[PDB]
């Protein structure tokens, strides 16, 4: 939607405003040809590959990324099943005892 | 169901750590709680209080059960840290008036050495063993199985079905083995000084010491000597396992302004309540903490600090012997 | 000093973006624009802001500009900072706010090696600028 | 925002009571930072995940006074095998633990 | 006026940066500048060229200074 | 000048933001940065710096100013650096740094094209007065 993280919320759930897929797959692109600035062996790898695995990373493309703190991955959260009344709903984890 | 599923369960020595907490929070400056005793409730309920049985009313920890008890209350002690002491089960070796007298699960802490069907070493100290291991034999646990080992895996607990002649003889671990004959390799675990022993130490629990008075010497605790790889481990409180605390006092200690009333009319009903402001004039004073030794109760605010337990029990009237005995034994 | 970096895709979605790698651009920005003035703070743009405290110890040193004692009642100062010699400073004297007999020395805060040992000054000069203390350290009433 | 509540100054302030919070819970921020051994193309992080208390340093050589353990993400190493004691005990069975993913752990007691 | 953050590097993929919390830095490097000079500026470098065009009243107020016209016309 | 804007904050895991947009709004933290002091910067600061060697003919022009060598034995040069209708610069000359007869001069290194081909800057001037600009190429010592 708008601009400033557009459409803050619905107003019906308030909070965060709404995410549209966008641009959706494919390859990562080739990356301008080297990447590397000095073509080093970053934390056990070189730095053409890996070195920024991370399928997440901000292009300053995009208004997606904010700023400072961390994006949170929601699609894997572990959920305590019972609790407060809130709860997330559908359990990810269950704690049997022996 | 599938999802991922995780199996967790809080230590026990989760539980002595708390119990060491609740101990060092009695101290005079703020941030230290400072616990009373009230006792209270003189005027007699119903009639058939005095009977057998009958029940008293049950108290309920809402605003209006509080309000009434501090019109009620007689008088109120203060605990000192002092006559507040860490206590264990104690097994006496040999005793034939406990279970199990002369058998013993994998690791049970047992006192011996006091009264004299247990002898072992002279010089006092009631020396403590805590058992690392048994005779194999006999049917134990779950099932059937046969063998010890195979019965200590899968977890199971293995009773020896053979009784073990004479008490743990040594001062230091596994006293057992090292000699055909049978036993089963006690660990000895610190001393109990005679002198406490009369006092601090009844017939259902032994002492143990808080990580305090084993300094200011250790060896009146028999604690003088040990293997240490660590400079101390000086608080041996998490080596017992010592799950619980004991509370004693004189009711010469508590105070009562009447001093004819607690004596001719019982205390119906007991409650100890923490952090008590002193007495307010009015709304035109700061709140203080309560110190010093008594507090006649005229002296605390309504309502003054919360209040952890409350107890309702038939009259129990009062002699004034210079000895009776408060217990209140807390499992934290 | 006419040359900055602008950080890279500068709107919307895209594939396009510098590879987190701008910031490395961002740093130096702050790097150049930094070494504008590398120690130095000129007073005049805040010229008269700082003084009007009381008594005012007032380091504008090593680099800076600082003071008025604008309404003056000040018996104001400034400081001095030690040697070291590159060359770049700047001091507010009595600036534009009107100067009164509060007055200053450059060593009635701190001396350092600075200000010369001379001492005092005199009443109100304001109108215009009324001294400009100097670069690096060593030196009298700057000529 | 107080200084409404005429009630405080009844039983000075604090109110962990009144509302009557009665649990505890403790976070801490795992960074693979902090950790970059361990953290590598194929950690796999199986279970274990404890809590404890009070430990102390490596103790350069065995024979030494000793310190209390101020400085944080200490390494496995330097902790003096077993020291402090143990309040608690998990097993997960993955996680997953790679690299630039920071680490959130919830754990709730009700002491 | 140099007191101000490095705010984090890039070497290879690697890790220690502040990843986006710069900001509370890139702000002060920002809010070292436009603050430091910040109540005022150097007028007369850019304060050249302007009133090479019309007469008009061309504010200047209140900061630095504008209109040197440096060339004909009336010269404002 | 107090125009930037501050690109907004953090907040954790985060809910409104740039979105891709704090560099379309950071750079203009660089404009009014440079194109309000794009050019001229401030010499006089590291300006009297840049001479610390010889006679050499290094040339601190076509922004600010360098060279007083702090120092005597200098024998210092200068030059004003290129002509064309900019109006753009100043420099320290020697100042507190004290050049005994290494003077600096207008021609040492080569002002060419303007300023009259007149002779150099003072020798030792040094403390006090300085020699400072050269508007667009021309000077005839323009101090």
């Amino acid at each position: 939607k708008l601009t400033p993280t557009g459409e803050i919320e619905h107003d019906s759930v308030t909070g965060e405003a709404i995410y549209e897929p966008g641009p959706m797959a494919g390859v990562k692109y080739p990356l301008p040809d080297d990447y590397n600035a000095e073509n080093n062996n970053s934390i056990f790898q070189g730095q053409l590959p890996s070195e920024r695995r991370k399928l997440m990373s901000p292009l300053f493309d995009a208004s997606g990324t904010t700023f400072a703190q961390f994006r949170d991955l929601v699609n894997k959260r572990l959920k305590d099943n019972i609790g407060n009344p809130r709860d997330p709903e559908n359990p990810t984890q269950v704690k049997i005892d022996e | 169901d599938s999802s991922v599923i995780y199996r967790a369960i809080v230590t026990s020595k989760f539980r002595t750590e708390k119990m060491l907490n609740f101990y060092n929070s009695i101290g005079s400056g703020p941030d230290k709680n400072t616990i009373f005793i009230t006792f209270g409730r003189s005027e007699p309920w119903s009639s058939n209080e005095n009977e057998v049985g009958f029940a008293p009313p049950y108290p309920t920890d809402s605003v209006l059960g509080v309000t009434d008890m501090w019109t009620h209350m007689m008088g109120t002690v203060k605990v000192l840290p002092s006559m507040l002491d860490a206590v264990i089960p104690r097994r006496d070796w040999g005793d034939t008036r406990y279970p199990d007298p002369y058998t013993f699960r994998i690791n049970d802490i047992v006192v011996c050495n006091s009264a004299p069907y247990n002898a072992t070493e002279s010089g006092a100290g009631w020396l403590v063993y805590r058992c690392l291991d048994v005779p194999d034999t006999g049917m134990c646990s779950i099932a059937s199985l046969t063998d010890k080992d195979e019965c200590l895996k899968l977890g199971g607990k293995w009773t020896p079905s053979a009784r073990s002649m004479t008490p743990p003889e040594g001062r230091g671990d596994a006293e057992g083995t090292i000699e055909p004959g049978d036993g089963y390799v006690w660990e000895y675990l610190f001393e109990i000084p005679p002198d406490v022993s009369i006092n601090r130490c009844t017939n259902e629990y032994i002492v143990v010491p808080w990580p305090e008075e084993l300094k200011e010497d250790p060896t009146r605790w028999g604690y003088e000597d040990n293997l240490t790889w660590q400079q101390d481990d000086f608080g041996l409180i998490y080596r017992v396992k010592a799950n619980t605390i004991r509370f004693k006092a004189y009711l010469d200690s508590v105070y009562f302004p009447e001093a004819a009333l607690p004596g001719n009319k019982g205390f119906r009903q007991i409650s100890i309540i923490t952090n008590p402001l002193e007495a307010k004039a009015h709304p035109n004073d700061p709140n203080v903490k309560a110190e010093k030794d008594y507090y006649d109760p005229e002296d605390l605010m309504r309502h003054s600090g919360e209040m952890i337990y409350m107890e309702n029990r038939p009259p129990i009237i009062m002699a004034m012997d210079q000895t009776e005995e408060i217990n209140i034994l807390f499992t934290f | 000093m006419k040359q900055n970096i602008n950080i890279g895709n500068v709107v919307d979605d895209g594939t396009g973006d510098y590879l987190r790698k701008g910031g490395i651009k961002i740093n130096e920005n702050f790097d150049e624009l930094y070494y504008e003035l590398g120690d130095g703070d000129v007073p005049y743009s805040a010229g008269a802001w700082k003084t009007y405290n009381a008594s005012s110890g007032q380091t504008l040193t090593a680099e800076w500009g600082k003071s008025y004692a604008i309404n003056t009642s000040s018996g104001r100062v400034t400081i001095n900072l030690p040697k070291g010699t590159v060359n770049d400073y700047n001091k507010v004297i009595r600036a534009r706010d009107v100067f009164a007999t509060w007055n200053v020395n450059p060593v009635t805060l701190v001396a350092a090696s600075g200000d010369t040992i001379k001492g005092s000054a005199v009443p109100v000069e304001i109108n215009v600028r009324f001294s400009d203390l100097e670069l690096v350290y060593c030196a009298p009433g700057r000529w």
